[PDB]
RNA sequence: UUCAAAUGAGAACUUUGAAGACUGAAGUGGGGAAAGGUUCCACGUCAACAGCAGUUGGACGUGGGUUAGUCGAUCCUAAGAGAUGGGGAAGCUCCGUUUCAAAGGCCUGAUUUUAUGCAGGCCACCAUCGAAAGGGAAUCCGGUUAAGAUUCCGGAACCUGGAUAUGGAUUCUUCACGGUAACGUAACUGAAUGUGGAGACGUCGGCGCGAGCCCUGGGAGGAGUUAUCUUUUCUUCUUAACAGCUUAUCACCCCGGAAUUGGUUUAUCCGGAGAUGGGGUCUUAUGGCUGGAAGAGGCCAGCACCUUUGCUGGCUCCGGUGCGCUUGUGACGGCCCGUGAAAAUCCACAGGAAGGAAUAGUUUUCAUGCCAGGUCGUACUGAUAACCGCAGCAGGUCUCCAAGGUGAACAGCCUCUAGUUGAUAGAAUAAUGUAGAUAAGGGAAGUCGGCAAAAUAGAUCCGUAACUUCGGGAUAAGGAUUGGCUCUAAGGGUCGGUACGAUCAACUUAGAACUGGUACGGACAAGGGGAAUCUGACUGUCUAAUUAAAACAUAGCAUUGCGAUGGUCAGAAAGUGAUGUUGACGCAAU
RNA sequence: AUGGUGAACUAUGCCUGAAUAGGGUGAAGCCAGAGGAAACUCUGGUGGAGGCUCGUAGCGGUUCUGACGUGCAAAUCGAUC
């Protein structure tokens, strides 16, 4: 929803490959 | 005192655009903002105005031009051939 | 009100209480237009007193324009020296 | 140090929107709805502003009176004054050689 | 909103057979650099404007009270 | 896929003419009794410029001949009318700039300009800013005139038709250089919304046929054959020959 | 934030007084638009709400409050929207806006059967909707309510529409005189029709003028300070719409005829197409005087006194200054391949159709007098609590008015007017935090990486390279000075004369001594620089909410299609459209 | 798939209005002086040009990958730019 809780796009971080 | 060697009215553009597009709006703005005689009263008032239009400052007397000479050479044949021509109509 | 009448005497207003430009301060424009309009109304109020004539009227309108006459003093010792050289040339021709 | 607000429901500076401050007899500094200033009226071909008319607003010219409006010399509140003594040289000078012209055509047909 | 200077024009604003109502002011003004004078002030009230008229003699002052007709309304400052 | 950009400049949403500005429809006088059968003169009262046109116009007042009025006309202005100067429309005029004559009255080499493509639309050729015809020839039977037109085709038109003696004013306007997307921002301010162009090849594939790949490439022929199909015509239409030639330019 | 008092069962939070502070006038000030809809005001109440509290409240309960011929809507038209006539579509409906239409009524004359039938002539413009920031008929001042006013009251004005009268003017030369002229007047017939003007216009730059504010002198009052000093500090001294007279830059007229060229702006334009000069005309933004108008308002004093509460005296004056701030305006200059709305409406001119005097007529554009001016909106907030965000949310949301000092400055900082002191508090000062800081010696050894931080910083003077499209680079790089106090020099205005004084008023620059714990853009404010490579020419633009870039755009360059029965594109169709109010120096496609 | 609703956010065009301290640099035009046989060239001023530049209001959102991250906020706050 808002800036924070971020699990999907992700630079180095999970939901990778 | 001479505040400039070459660019002269195109200094204004700083160093952009290049050396030589700025040469070529030298010889149209020069010719553009220059002031001309009035055929009709004599005196040198013809300035240009949206361009096309040049107006006499005085006199009142507004010519249709060209969009940076009041008369250009393309035009001053189309004035010759035309009173050449006119001339065998009658004679 | 008393720091008004300091500075009219001359002092706070040395080198470390400037922060803007000479011109910012006071234009220079304005300082030539406060040069000509004293320059051109001392020379035209000789014409109408007869003091000066109308053709050293008209050199004199044109080189005030440029230089060489930085205050109404140096136009005055100017003009007593163009007439002082133009009546010993006529009394000798 | 006494600031003042409009005194219309328009809050915008627009063009019929000047203010003007004005001090009142009541000691304070109060706005004041100034009109949009008139412009003198032109002459017709000239475009030079002709002189001895009032300069007012169209639908205030019916309230003023008659000599306000118009010069006494024909053409008055329409042309510049130069431009009727220009007309005049040429109504008389084209009709004069209007029929001058006529008695040269007549030289023609008549000797041939 | 009009001031009237002439006398005799005066007179006949207050038999215009409208005007109901006149008032006199009394100013104390003073003269160009001297002694205080007494300033007079008739104002008529009429249809449309009022019409005033100053004195700055008071020997003219009395004198036009009693031309004024008796069926108008004097309003004494 | 999606509407391409081209597809889209028909509906005429926000890509019609800005037409504020503009003082109105330059046409020629309308073709009546006295234009066929002599003249009628006409004085210039004022040259103006026209919002979106590189030539000016110029207001040529008349007098209209069945009702006691003035009919003020919308003329382009050639190079050389001035104001106060007469202008002379008709069968019976003189050969002077600015005067309005059929051109199969004219002699062969005449400089005409804003010529009618038939006799009555009040012109159609040659309107542009240091534009003009020449008359090449003359038919007297089929009443028959053959000219040159400025993009070099030799058409031939009825000799009823009017054209303006002259070459039109504003010439050598494309001459200067713009020097940048300010100046070109507002040349097409007063135009239509055309500018910016973005590059087809530079887009989505949804958005042009160009569009698309790991690299900024057309893919096929840009040559685009002359029978095809709106959404397709995206390049060179009907081409019969591309590339820069080295030689002589436009032929005679 | 603190103290005291009052109210109350109950007070860190209510009210009052006192003190300390803040917003610092691009405000936490005074007003509005959009939006909200009674939140506005009074009284009563504290169950719920005001994430503590509550005697308080935008809460709850009960009532009160919005007054217009002049302020807006109403009217006009802009981009546009959309009937009719017609043409499409099975059809809901679509196209189209003067379009293949038999598209309508105005001044009157004729008529004394009665009301308008009927005789001319005229004009063809041919729905309507579309702005509470465009265009636009006309109002101000003072007083007044618990809450309303340019709307109420008092006084003073103006406009429109319609009636007619009185006075004046003109007419027996029927429809006025004067001035050489520009033109002037209290008035001084004008239909059809035509023409012109106003309405009606970009931006930037300096200059002139005006208004308000700021600054300041004298004087007349009141207040503050006084150990000492201070003819001191603060405050009051105001004049509306409208009316009459008068007043200027520009412009114009007459006389006159200029080279020994002259005049003239800050900015170089003008003159035998008639300059300089002399004498005049006009516009009245604006200013000046008077009326309005002191009778008002303001500042004080002297009295009355539960009280409705007043009564009586005074003063309210005369000046100066400016690269000042804000704003209005005038004449100019610069810029464009950009030349920078329309209509309603009003006026003038051309025109000479008609109507008119002599024992009498005509003009309501001269003056005065009479009547009427409807409908709707009108309170309040406009935002760290009245709007939108699930809310009394550090977010978002258009605009006007702008005091003093420091300084280039609407920067930062302090103060006046005005407004707040509202964000749950109390007691201690562990770790770890967030925010702000300082560090000896070394100076990037840290780290993917000088990340972060530090240093530099204003002004004046000196000095300034390679390279380059000759315009730049450049504040290059690199150095010095800066306080206080006492002085000196230079830069002006106005007045009587064919020579010089007198007097008055500005902050600007330069220079010299003296002085100090060597400090001095002393707080605030305020560029790190250099040598090269890759890449894009540059200004500009985009992934609202992870990617601002070398990506996009750009000027330049090149190619292609098209001469209107056409090119490109739209629509189910169409008597349908966009480019096109277009025409190859164009449009369309790359 | 069928039939309807939305451009109050946002994208673009058009119409009508509004808003944007103080400095730096000094382009054309012009004036004066000097040198030169000429052509003309230099010097001092004037002037105020720029999709110039420093920097407020405004607009934007680079970095600290700071604060916060069941937050004041379903995108905010601070410094920096
Ligand atoms: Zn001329």
């Amino acid at each position: 929803r808002g800036r924070g809780r971020g699990r999907g796009r992700g630079r180095g971080r999970g939901r990778g490959r | 005192a001479k505040r400039t060697k070459k660019v002269g009215i195109t200094g204004k553009y700083g160093v952009r655009y290049g050396s030589s597009l700025r040469r070529q709006v030298k010889k149209l703005e020069i010719q553009q903002h220059a002031r001309y005689d009035c055929s009709f009263c004599g005196k040198k008032t013809v300035k240009r105005g949206a361009a096309g239009i040049w107006t006499c400052s005085c006199c009142k007397k507004t010519v249709a031009g060209g969009a940076y000479t009041v008369s250009t050479a393309a035009a001053a044949t189309v004035r010759s051939t035309i009173r050449r021509l006119r001339e065998m109509v009658e004679a | 009100r008393a720091h008004a009448q300091s500075k009219r005497e001359g002092r706070h207003s040395g080198y470390g209480k400037r922060k803007g430009t000479r011109e910012a301060r006071l234009p220079s424009q304005v300082v030539w237009i406060r040069r000509l309009r004293v320059l051109r109304r001392l020379l035209a109020k000789y014409r109408d007193a007869g003091k000066i004539d109308k053709h050293l009227y008209h050199v004199l309108y044109k080189e005030s324009k440029g230089n060489a006459f930085k205050h109404k003093r140096a136009l005055v010792e100017h003009i007593i020296q163009a007439k002082a050289d133009a009546q010993r040339e006529k009394a000798l021709n | 140090a006494q600031r003042v607000t409009f005194r219309r429901r328009n809050p915008y500076n627009t063009r019929s929107n000047k203010i003007k401050v004005v001090k009142t007899p009541g000691g304070i500094l109060r706005a004041q709805h100034v009109k949009k200033l008139a412009t003198r009226p032109k002459c017709g071909d000239c475009g030079s502003a002709l002189q001895g008319i009032s300069t007012l607003r169209p639908r205030q010219y019916a309230t003023v009176s008659k000599t306000h409006k118009t010069v006494s010399r024909a053409y008055g509140g329409s042309r510049c004054a130069n431009c009727v003594k220009e007309r005049i040289i040429r109504a008389f000078l084209i009709e004069e050689q209007k029929i001058v012209k006529k008695v040269v055509k007549e030289q023609t047909e008549a000797a041939k | 909103a009009r001031e009237i200077t002439d006398i005799k024009q005066f007179l006949e604003l207050t038999r215009r057979a409208d005007v109901k109502t006149a008032t006199v002011k009394i100013n104390k003004k003073l003269n160009k650099a001297g002694k205080p004078f007494r300033q007079t002030k008739f104002k008529v009230r009429g249809s449309s404007s009022l019409y005033t008229l100053v004195i700055n003699d008071a020997g003219k002052a009395k004198k036009l009270i009693q031309s004024l007709p008796p069926t108008l309304k004097v309003n004494r400052l | 896929g999606r509407v391409i950009r081209n597809q889209r400049k028909g509906a005429g949403s926000i890509f019609t003419s800005h037409t504020r500005l503009r003082q109105g429809a330059a046409k020629l006088r309308t073709l009546d009794y006295a234009e066929r059968h002599g003249y009628i003169r006409g004085i210039v009262k004022q040259i103006v410029h026209d919002s979106g046109r590189g030539a000016p116009l110029a207001k040529v007042v008349f007098r209209d001949p069945y009702k006691y009025r003035l009919r003020e006309e919308i003329f382009i202005a050639n190079e050389g009318v001035h104001t106060g100067q007469f202008i002379y429309a008709g069968k019976k005029a003189s050969l002077n700039v600015g005067n309005v004559l059929p051109l199969g009255s004219v002699p062969e080499g005449t400089i005409v300009s804003n010529v009618e493509e038939k006799p009555g639309d009040r012109g159609a050729l040659a309107r542009a800013s240091g534009n003009y015809v020449i008359i090449i020839g003359h038919n007297p039977d089929e009443n028959k005139t053959r000219v040159r037109l400025p993009s070099g085709a030799k058409k031939v038109i009825s000799s009823d038709a009017r054209g303006v003696i002259g070459v039109i004013a504003g010439g050598g306007r494309v001459d200067k250089p713009l020097l940048k997307a300010g100046r070109a921002f507002h040349k097409y301010r007063l135009k239509r919304n055309s500018w910016p162009k973005t590059r087809g090849v530079a887009m989505n594939p949804v958005d042009h046929p160009h569009g698309g790949g790991n690299h900024q490439h057309i893919g096929k022929a840009s040559t685009i054959s002359r029978g095809a199909v709106s959404g397709q015509k995206a390049g060179l239409i009907a081409a019969r020959r591309t590339g820069l030639l080295r030689g002589s330019q436009k032929t005679q």
